[PDB]
């Protein structure tokens, strides 16, 4: 269980079986209950918010990393 | 004026150079996790080969 | 006692277990050692790309 | 060697003989080898941008600091 | 215009945090300078 707190997007992949069970049933079982110059720079700021955008992502998948091990650890 | 333009291309080149870099860390992490699951699976071979065949078979 | 005659089972399992155990730790100080790693003080392979 | 490990920029000063010795000579000894609210917009960008110019100098040093260390410990 | 105008509210508060931060770093590290003193 201390090996499933610690994995990251970038190496392994949630399986939907274990997306399906261990947080929805379980912690409901468990009691948890959770001009040219111009266009370039349109170009950098949409680069930084799809960047921030998946920071955000993994940092949401490494948080249900952390849920799914703290349920199997109750 | 201009400055400000040239320091927000700055900023997505540097967030660019980072994001690389996270991706060449990630490469190494990666790589040590394949070492770890090959001779994890290498020692549980020799491991299992070691009690069947020295401890058990012949001292029955 | 300590007959140099043979060699008990139980004796030799525990040497075997130790010097596996021994190179299980001189393993593990090898991939902590390739993990904290990173591109500003070392430079990655060609051939470790495509082998590991 | 751990020590030197955890020299920061903030609280350390790299002196000009560890440039000398510890960077240079001994990793080739080793084989190393290494308007007034429009205009305080642009004064803030300006502001992120050397902050970041900031951190990244001393995200150089610090990381120097740690290969000083790798260097001491082979 | 009415879209303009919270965009330099954002660039403002992005200021702010940032100069909190930067506040807050250099009090945490007189601290760890506080406990190196000590320690020597
Ligand atoms: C314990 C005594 C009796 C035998 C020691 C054998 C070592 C000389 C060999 C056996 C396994 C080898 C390791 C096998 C795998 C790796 C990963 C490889 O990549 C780098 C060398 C290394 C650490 C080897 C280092 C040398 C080792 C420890």
């Amino acid at each position: 269980v201390l090996n499933v707190h610690h994995r990251s997007p970038s190496t392994h992949t949630m399986a939907p079986w274990v997306k399906r069970c261990f947080l929805h049933k379980l912690p409901t079982f468990l009691f948890m209950k959770r001009r040219q110059d111009v266009q370039e720079a349109l170009e950098g700021v949409s680069f930084i918010a799809q960047h921030m955008k998946n920071d955000d992502e993994d940092q949401s998948v490494v948080e249900d990393w952390k849920y799914v091990a703290m349920v199997v650890d109750r | 004026i201009k400055e400000a333009i040239q320091s927000v291309k700055y900023i997505a080149e540097n967030m660019k150079a980072q994001n690389e870099a996270k991706e060449i860390q990630d490469d190494w992490k990666y790589v040590a996790m394949v070492i770890d699951r090959i001779f994890l699976w290498v020692f549980t071979l020799v491991c299992i080969l070691g009690t069947a065949g020295l401890f058990l078979q012949p001292l029955m | 006692p300590s007959t140099s005659l043979v060699i008990p089972l139980i004796g030799e399992y525990l040497l075997f277990t130790m010097i596996f155990v021994t190179l299980s730790i001189v393993i593990t100080v090898f991939v902590l050692n390739v993990h904290y790693r990173t591109p500003t003080t070392h430079t990655m392979p060609s051939w470790v790309k495509t082998v590991f």
